[PDB]
């Protein structure tokens, strides 16, 4: 954009406005008695959504000013998402209630780091009083409740991750799937399953499906590409000697090996299981380490010094039981030591501090369950795939959160606890007038969220807020119901890394925007 | 869901040539040291690629590579080797083809913005040998048209000719016929390319065509037509009627008779007619270079060099690829390494070469200068492109002299056929040197040649 | 890229509009007074058609909210067109008065959550209504009742219907093409046939006509290249022995070697024709299993543990009848057991279905109609182009509205059961007010589309309206004929799956809607 | 476009403005009070500072002849990056003081050559009172002192950079590290630290992870790569006998190499490790020649008689410990004789004495600190990328004063001693009238930084530059108390030769725009 200076106030109330009409987007989503918002997009479907972070990520206004606080604003909504995914739309009302409150006390002249000084003094007296007001979430009934609270009261939803957690136990993974019926299903692979089939038919067991159901079989380890190599009849050798069926993990299986193989198995002399690689070089690594140590075999290699032609049968491994069909193949279990599996989980831990994060820690994790624990797949029951948008986002926003609230506790719902310790720590003092009033206008702000709920209800937000003060404790506000209660005991329990999260981000972009003297702009 | 999960290539390059099915298209991921993480991945795919109302599927249904299933190898440099799958597509029993939206969603990766150009200079990833399998293949250009008459494929010949003064106008035929009538060089001559019937266009828009009127002097004569003349009509459909059969007397010679290629309205549209007959409608465009985008202070074009690696049916004389990058600041590893990649002495390998399963001609464009006295220099991988040597006219101010090098489309003959090394590419001639006289925009800081010019009382 | 935000009333009017506008083009098409639009042709001639999913596919408005909320629409419609197919005057109503009836909720200050709530145990009691009221179709003559009511009222299509499915059973169908006949014409063909031509000069057998024609011929296809089994002489033998004529279908067959074929055919010792090998590999290979099991004969694979070169008279498969065209390859009469046949059904039965629905099922449906189903093409003499698109167009609807009515079954067509399930859960009543209250619009507004039906007939709307919902059962308004009576005697009827898919979809869609309350507009 | 011209006052108008508009950007910036101000870019997220050179180096407008006047004035911000990278806020307060004095000098018309002989001449002779002026710097307090001050009295980080600046000493180098906890970490990695870590995952030494960790090691040089011939074994032997560890240096390992060294491994012949090559000549060469001679180690090279054949036993290196992780590579310390660890030394800044004087001379700077010092960490606990930015540019900036120090020392800062030694050149005399005036007018130029000191904090102007020049010794004001007190006690010390660089350009800077006399520009 081209360069253009603006002073003081020309920018200022531009930055309100901007924020002004962002927020008032998006605030009005809260709620069942609320709305969604339509978000336009003409080369794609414009979407009538709650997605905070989808609206986020669609912000872009004709006005200069505008647009680029709203590009400002999108940046704390993204890392949030990077951080927790939901009750985004919590953190940009607290945002936009802290700035808009310091940009009003600006306007008395006040030097705004020092104000900006005290605020981070409140944070961190914040971040210590949630850590003191932190609540254990530990049993499965109530992570039902947080998961359906972040379903938005959808009880077989929140019933179903339960089982789904419980089954997987505490370090197993949990993974979504696109539902297709209207029926919910929840199914947990055993073992290790991957997506590859033989290609001759001829394979095919008695049961439908292709499936060969084989148990006590023998694990086999090959690391060099062996395809249809001649060499391998040695190993063919030790098979003969056994006369029992195995399994083959090897790169592949051509037209000589998959001929013999055949012919073996149709005219009744020997049954073999080969099948195409799952993964390359680098999964493959992983496979054959992890299947040894599962199934207390040691690696058989071909590289180095060790190759096929010295081998033993008792040098395969054994499994429990695996199933074979068109495409899928799954092991159920083996016999590995334990020590072997936490040693390989000790190496991996280092391996979990990587460069790439994200999209690969993931992969570890679900390797590390399925060598241990369960996998469990969600086909979530509904009609259309616009709103299995929405049922997933919610899937996965409950689910994360849950990861957060399981280790971390969680804490009641609505912002009641912030507005709870702004009655804490009215006490806590900055070293001049500046930073105190940057503390009051941080407290007074920091409610915000919660009047913005109770505008969502269509109710007087200062009345609530004024007779939630007279309460403590546990007593609250629902919404559902909209009347006082117990506000935890009903059950709207949410992880406090949200709050912290949103709490930090915001007052660490706030500081740094409400100071602002003069910007830069785009030719008319 | 997802996008990964799908290919796990952990092998090099070597992995990608033992498949010889492996079509790569897709954009460098590496984030520019300044530009941070977010941004890298927000404008990849997400808003540049097909705009995906919704979603679209193909009719064979279910196909996972959507988004970008990289395979990229990051180990040492982040070495980018991502490709937009095609051959894991619809494949059908008689003509393997996929449907109407299948291609228009995923394979034109778009880099329309995103900040990626600064310096990005994409050696050597091709199709290997393995191509003619289910695919129809390109290997010819005119040195492979009229091949029959003394041109080979690799640097043997050409039409693509030099001009001498003047430089353009007052066209040749009437009186400056001389110029042409000098087959010593002078041989196929064409125009400026930003012109013809264009909307935006001069008053000269109808001589273009008019240009087809006056070709009574190719028979009768004793002169065959090789000038660029601008007759390439814009709407095809006139020629439908009679001229199929037997009166194709105009000939297969879309490079000695006129052909329109500006890069903007034209490209290789000839593709349905002529799958396989004629395949061939040469690139024919004017040599210009080194002044719309490359320049700082004008940039204006976008990079597309890996997307263009299926277009040598055309049989390019010209690609807008950039510069070598060679100016500005330097220092902290000097961009200078153009040099330090071979001219080091004190390095070595002893086992391997470039040989990637399907060598073609690959050698970059000679920018700035490079003469036969630094013959230590450019030669070293294969020295010559589909192109022959021919720079400003400095030292090219006589008629006849030297009779062999001026010799653009026959020369290029002799010089491949003599078979002397890589020197062939500049076996012609190597005065060139005094040719800085003429154009400075090539050599600017680093040669001798502009100190002439200014720089306080030196030589 | 910079975009606004529209507040409420002006984009719900501008989506009304585009629903209005949609609503004006549908009218037209309703009923028996139902009639066509001309929908643009960029190069050639506009097309004069009824059909509501291709109008939706050609809509182009200036406004931008009227495109986007006819995309939202076209959205619905595809999705009933890929579930029901026809209705499409019903959807459109449909959505009309559920834009109504957002509006009424819009102006109540309506719980919008309550409201989709309410209206899905609405719809799911519905579905139960819809079970209930639905009756088994089973005799041919309603059948064709139900393809004449699709045809719009052709009984030359029911007929042809019904007498498809008398004769080739249900599943085994094929699509149309027709002729510029003028007249009409259904060719129905059983056994094995695919396309298939002979290239020979001699190819042109002993039948007149150029016809080939065979009794018990054997062919084998060796999966590979057929160089030096050009040899063959066990098989020339052996078919020497069994004194029958030489018809072989091969992978691959060198030109001369077919010269040589042809020598012989022409000395007359053995009779030699061969065709080009049927499709793709392995979907060649697997209808070639089929041929084999149907034949009772093991295939020749080049990776097979038997030779090329080598095959036996028992080698070979056996059949009765063949008859080979310049097109076409048909096999009348195959040598195959039932439990051959019975083993490939249950090999099929896994595949039936699975997830890629149509792309496996076209030739596996093809390989049903080779199995148990049948060949059905109809052949309509047309030469315009133009009554050949709506003929096309009215017969595949036909066609896949009697599927429908096979697989689930008919209730009373005009719409009754609509207000019959809405008076049989008038007293239905929701867990608060708020759902009673959506469900209670929910109701007035679903009869709705029965209004329009009666009042596009420039007949008394309410009057009908009111008239049929005294009277029950089969008392009904017939529009064709515009009279009260016996709707089923009337043969009124209208397949239970389209109804129930399109108020299913029509319900999830609404629900997704009614959640609009500030919208993102684009400049112009 | 077209060329336009303008004379005299008519440039000298425009100019005004132009740094004056520099001026409303940069002059407010400094100081608690000073604020900062946002500089956007397009594609990415808007970044607030208050560092005056980042302002400055996008600067542009639209206006042609403001442009060319702010290009100039963007030279000494440059400069100062180059050079310097703080006290930029006090360059642009020079340009304003000489872009005043300009403007008066064309007012009373003074001659420039006069102009700029007496500009040059106070600058000298201030150079020379700051000189003597000059206070030294050992302490590690004032240190702190300094590094607080540079990053605006930040005691905890200021203190944490002190406490590195010890521990690591005045060799050690500090680098810049990505943000991803809430707090702040020092690390000190010693020794020759470099991007090599094990191929295969069974070179695991005794501290898993791969991780080979050898006290005492013994270090072959293997020049370049050892394949085919593949037989290192008259020293590999001999060490075994020996039973000690083995070390490795390589350009290629094979497969070949990898094997055997496998085999040393798990067989357990002896403990064997290798590293890769390095990467560009240049770099290798010196960090080979430098371990080898720090080692102790011999100079091997087929490049020169040897072989790994023709070998010696006295050419292992050693060291003290060697620790290899899975991508790292380091060497914690060599052993060798101090004599020769000095004369490399030595010989190494001969190298330092280098003409290039550039990032070379910064390569060759890694490897003297790699021979004194160490490399100094500080991972910041930085939570959002622009307030991991900011923090870096304070660091940066502490990071600049402190090693401006270590060279020169420092002197009282904010000024006081700027004012002072005005003070003393305010008995400076020139050659003639014009001379006399230039200096003086020299002296208000001086004077305006420290009265725009205090109208940042909008003090009182007149009386504290009474009571600041006609006070001496450590008699200031200070900002952060905003009080006058003992400058030692102030402790706002500065190495003073950044200002005495930041100011020579200034005389430079108002020298050449003392030439304003035409001026030809192009059309917008």
């Amino acid at each position: 954009a081209a360069k253009d200076v603006k002073f003081g106030n020309d920018a200022r109330v531009k930055m309100l406005r901007g924020v002004n009409v962002l927020a008032d987007a998006v605030k009005v989503t809260l709620g069942p008695k609320g709305r969604n918002v339509v978000l336009d997009k003409s080369f794609g479907a414009p979407t009538i959504t709650k997605d905070g972070v989808s609206v986020a990520r669609e912000i872009e206004l004709e006005d200069k000013f505008e647009n680029m606080g709203a590009q400002m604003v999108k940046e704390v909504a993204s890392k949030a998402n990077d951080a927790a995914g939901d009750g985004t739309t919590t953190a940009t009302v607290l945002a936009q209630a802290i700035i808009t409150e310091g940009l009003k006390a600006v306007a008395a002249g006040m030097n705004p780091m020092d104000l900006k000084r005290g605020i981070d003094k409140a944070v961190t007296a914040a971040v210590e009083e949630l850590k003191a007001l932190s609540v254990p979430c530990s049993d499965s009934k109530a992570i039902a409740q947080v998961g359906t609270i972040s379903a938005n009261s959808d009880e077989t939803v929140g019933k179903l991750i339960a089982e789904a957690m419980d089954k997987v136990g505490k370090e197993g993974v949990i993974t979504v799937e696109d539902g297709t019926g209207l029926q919910d299903e929840l199914d947990v692979v055993e073992g290790m399953q991957f997506d590859r089939g033989y290609l001759s038919p001829y394979f095919i067991n008695k049961p439908e499906t292709g499936a060969v159901e084989l148990e006590s079989p023998f694990i086999l380890l090959a690391d060099k590409k062996i395809s249809n190599i001649r060499e391998m009849l040695p190993v063919l050798e030790a098979v003969a000697k056994a006369g029992k069926p195995l399994l083959i993990i090897a790169e592949d299986v051509e037209g000589e090996a998959l001929a013999t193989l055949v012919v073996n198995t149709m005219r009744g002399i020997v049954k073999v299981a080969a099948v195409k690689a799952p993964g390359f070089g680098d999964r493959r690594k992983a496979m054959l380490q992890d299947i040894a140590t599962l199934t207390g075999g040691t690696v058989i290699s071909e590289e180095i010094g060790m190759e096929l032609e010295k081998a033993t049968l008792e040098d395969l491994g054994q499994a429990k039981r695996v199933v074979i069909n068109k495409d899928t193949t799954t092991i159920i279990d083996g016999v590995g030591e334990e020590a072997a599996i936490q040693g390989r989980v000790a190496q991996i831990r280092q391996q979990i501090e990587e460069a790439t994060s994200d999209y690969d820690r993931e992969k570890l994790q679900e390797r590390v369950a399925k060598l241990a624990g369960g996998v469990a797949v969600i086909k979530v029951g509904a009609a259309t795939e616009v709103e299995m948008k929405e049922k997933k986002a919610r899937v996965e926003d409950a689910l994360h959160a849950t990861r957060a609230a399981v280790e971390e506790g969680v804490v009641a719902g609505g912002g009641v606890a912030l507005i709870r310790v702004a009655s804490k720590l009215a006490d806590l003092r900055g070293q001049n007038e500046d930073q105190n009033v940057g503390i009051k206008v941080a407290l007074r702000a920091m409610e915000a969220p919660l009047r913005q709920i109770v505008l969502n209800c269509g109710e007087e937000p200062s009345v609530v807020a004024n007779t939630v003060k007279g309460g403590d404790g546990n007593y609250g506000y629902n919404a559902a119901t909209e009347e006082y209660g117990n506000m935890i005991d009903m059950g709207i329990l949410d992880p406090t890394k949200v709050t912290r999260s949103a709490l930090q981000y915001a007052a660490s972009v706030a500081g740094l925007m409400i100071t602002t003297e003069c910007m830069v702009t785009d030719l008319p | 869901d997802q996008s990964s999960r799908y290919v796990n290539l952990a092998l090099k390059e070597e992995d990608l040539i033992a498949g010889g099915e492996h079509v790569l298209c897709a954009y460098i991921m590496k984030p520019k040291a300044g530009y941070g993480y977010v941004a890298t991945a927000a404008h990849f795919a997400a808003e540049s690629s097909t705009g995906t109302n919704v979603e679209v599927c193909t009719t064979d249904d279910f196909t996972r590579g959507v988004d970008a299933l990289v395979y990229e190898v990051d180990e040492a440099r982040e070495l980018t080797k991502i490709a937009y799958p095609v051959a894991l597509f619809d494949r059908n029993i008689t003509d393997g083809k996929a449907m109407i939206a299948s291609f228009l969603t995923l394979t034109m990766g778009n880099n329309q913005g995103m900040g990626d150009v600064e310096y990005a200079k994409m050696h050597d990833f091709y199709v290997p040998e393995a191509y003619r399998a289910l695919f129809d293949g390109p290997s010819v250009n005119i040195s492979a048209l009229w091949k029959v008459l003394g041109r080979p494929e690799v640097d043997g010949g050409l039409v693509v000719g030099t001009i001498i003064k003047p430089k353009l106008g007052l066209r040749p035929k009437p009186f400056a016929e001389a110029c042409h009538a000098f087959w010593l060089g002078g041989d196929f001559i064409k125009n400026d390319e930003p012109q013809g019937n264009q909307p935006f266009a001069p008053l000269r828009d109808t001589i273009a065509l008019v240009a087809d009127a006056m070709r009574r002097a190719q028979d009768e004569t004793g002169e065959a037509k090789l000038f660029s003349a601008n007759i390439t009509a814009d709407d095809p459909f006139e020629i439908i009627a009679r001229g199929e059969y037997v009166l194709e007397t105009f000939g297969e010679n879309a490079s000695h008779v006129a052909l329109l290629v500006d890069g903007y309205v034209a490209g290789a549209a000839a593709i349905t007619t002529a799958r396989r007959r004629f395949p061939d409608n040469f690139l024919h465009y004017h040599r210009a270079g080194h002044g719309a985008v490359t320049s700082p202070q004008s940039k204006r074009g976008y990079t597309a060099f890996v997307h263009c690696k299926m277009a040598r049916l055309q049989g390019a004389s010209g690609i807008h690829t950039g510069t070598m990058g060679f100016g500005k600041m330097e220092g902290e590893s000097s961009d200078r390494a153009i040099a330090y990649m071979l001219t080091q002495d004190e390095a070595q390998g002893p086992f391997y070469r470039q040989s990637w399963g399907g060598m073609k001609a690959c050698t970059p464009i000679i920018s700035g200068g490079m003469n036969a006295l630094r013959m230590p220099g450019f030669f070293e991988n294969l020295g010559n492109a589909n192109v022959i040597l021919t720079a400003g006219g400095g030292a090219f101010g006589h008629i006849d002299g030297p009779v062999a090098g001026a010799r653009s489309l026959r020369q290029a003959w002799q010089a491949w056929r003599d078979g002397v090394p890589v020197l062939d590419y500049a076996r012609e001639h190597k005065e060139l040197a005094r040719a800085f006289e003429s154009f400075p925009g090539d050599a600017d800081q680093i040669y001798p040649g502009w100190r002439k010019a200014l720089g306080v009382e030196d030589t």
